[PDB]
């Protein structure tokens, strides 16, 4: 299925994922399209965080969702 | 006799002028308390000051200014972002965090 993402930016990417995918699997898909390091991408939906060990499913997110990108300082 | 109260109470404990170690050692100590203390003397009396004798006191020459001029030159600094780099991976996933539940809410929100 495919997902919109938006950045601090207002920027919203289209990418193409299924409900089984892990988040660390969204995250090289965002890096792939745009060239962020995917240890500073963090997916925020509904409120709640998304672990990379959770899959979209496990947040209830469905084709079309909109979900949430931050950046991690905690990598040097 | 023994050595409890005998030749054992003079290890460092006879005058301070014995010693420049012990003597600035305790001249040191007592001048960082009284920074303490004045710091928070000066800085409670200031306050105080400004609520019943608002008349001068001791440095009230730009009081109102040092509020404008300091958030002037902060608030007129670049303020067309919810900056990023100058808060933290929470303070930005608030952002994130703040927006997502803030988007399809029309009877489910956080009632008990």
């Amino acid at each position: 299925m495919q997902i919109f993402v938006k950045t601090l930016t207002g920027k919203t990417i289209t990418l193409e994922v299924e409900p089984s995918d892990t988040i660390e699997n969204v995250k090289a898909k965002i890096q792939d399209k745009e060239g962020i390091p995917p240890d500073q991408q963090r997916l925020i939906f509904a409120g709640k965080q998304l672990e990379d060990g959770r899959t979209l499913s496990d947040y209830n997110i469905q084709k079309e969702s909109t979900l949430h990108l931050v950046l991690r300082l905690r990598g040097g | 006799h023994m050595l409890g109260l005998g030749a054992s109470d003079f290890e460092f404990g006879v005058d301070p002028s014995a010693d420049p170690e012990l003597a600035l050692a305790l001249r040191v100590s007592m001048e960082e308390q009284r920074q303490r203390q004045e710091e928070e003397a000066r800085r409670a009396a200031a306050a105080s000051a400004a609520e019943a004798g608002i008349a001068t006191t001791g440095t009230e020459d730009s009081d109102d200014a040092l509020l404008k001029m300091t958030i002037s030159q902060q608030e007129f600094g670049r303020t067309g972002l919810p900056d990023l780099s100058s808060m933290t991976e929470e303070e930005q996933i608030a952002y994130a965090m703040q927006m997502s539940l803030q988007g399809a809410e029309f009877g489910q929100a956080e009632s008990a």
